[PDB]
């Protein structure tokens, strides 16, 4: 239970690209997944600048709390892609013990500033005690797969970092009817140089 | 000009004569732990 505050816990997390080969061949290719550990503490203060500011933004979320559903995660992006037309997508799983309407929110930001918005609601599932929320095969953003086509056509690996360093996504899952803060994950990203593949580590985020 | 321009972004880096974008500290020297730039 990694990514978990005491109400929500994020088991699965992936961005991928599905391709068709042919009627009953189809090719998966993940740019990052996420599937009682130690998660080392990073100061929440030097990520502000990064993520939006004023009422609802970051600050304002840490703030009101509660503190242990705020994360940050550092993704190592597995951009080594291929080529039926295609599908980009993005799959997670939660667990909760409470039976709740869920709003997942996600703002893909360029600088701080907010460049898009994408909202879904969900609903529970009873499941061996507790309650699952799926959101399974949700499509990507115009802005996220255009943005993904221009970072391979840079020619080198070190100006697609160069552009990913103001580049960041902050997720941010509520109660709908109560307004808490289940989970609030903040997203991170250079791009994958190991021939191993994507990788990632999640951090807890601290007030000093 | 704009912030959220993305043509402007990408173009900072692929020509940076011509860059118009704010300026900013690089993670790498921001205080942050040695496991955020070395992967497992
Ligand atoms: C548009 O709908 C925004 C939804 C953003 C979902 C986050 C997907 C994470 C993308 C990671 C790909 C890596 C690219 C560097």
């Amino acid at each position: 239970r990694s990514v978990a505050s005491s109400k929500l816990w994020m088991l699965e997390f992936s961005a991928f690209l599905e391709q068709q080969q042919d009627p009953d061949t189809y090719n998966k290719h993940l740019f990052v997944h996420i599937g009682d550990p130690y998660l080392a503490a990073v100061d929440i203060r030097q990520i502000y600048d990064k993520f939006p500011e004023k009422k609802g933004g970051l600050k304002d979320l840490f703030e009101r709390g509660p503190s242990n559903a705020f994360f940050l995660v550092k993704f190592w992006a597995d951009l080594n892609t291929n080529i039926g037309s295609s599908f980009y997508g993005v799959s997670s799983q939660y667990e909760s013990p409470e039976n709740m309407i869920i709003t997942c929110s996600t703002k893909v930001c360029s600088f701080g500033k907010q460049v898009v918005e994408k909202v879904e609601t969900e609903y529970a599932r009873y499941e061996n005690g507790h309650y699952s929320y799926r959101i399974h095969r949700s499509p990507l953003c115009e802005y996220m797969i255009n943005f993904i086509h221009k970072l391979k056509h840079l020619p080198e690996k070190y100006m697609m970092n160069s552009v990913l360093e103001n580049f960041t996504i902050l997720q941010v899952v509520t109660n709908r009817d109560t307004q808490e803060t289940l989970l609030c994950i903040a997203y991170v990203f250079e791009v994958s140089a190991s021939e191993h593949g994507a990788q990632h580590h999640i951090y807890r985020l601290v007030k000093e | 000009d704009s912030e959220t321009d993305l043509e402007a972004l990408f173009n900072a880096v692929m020509n940076p004569k011509t860059a118009n974008v704010p300026q900013t500290v690089p993670m790498r020297l921001r205080k942050l732990p040695d496991s955020f730039f070395k992967p497992p």
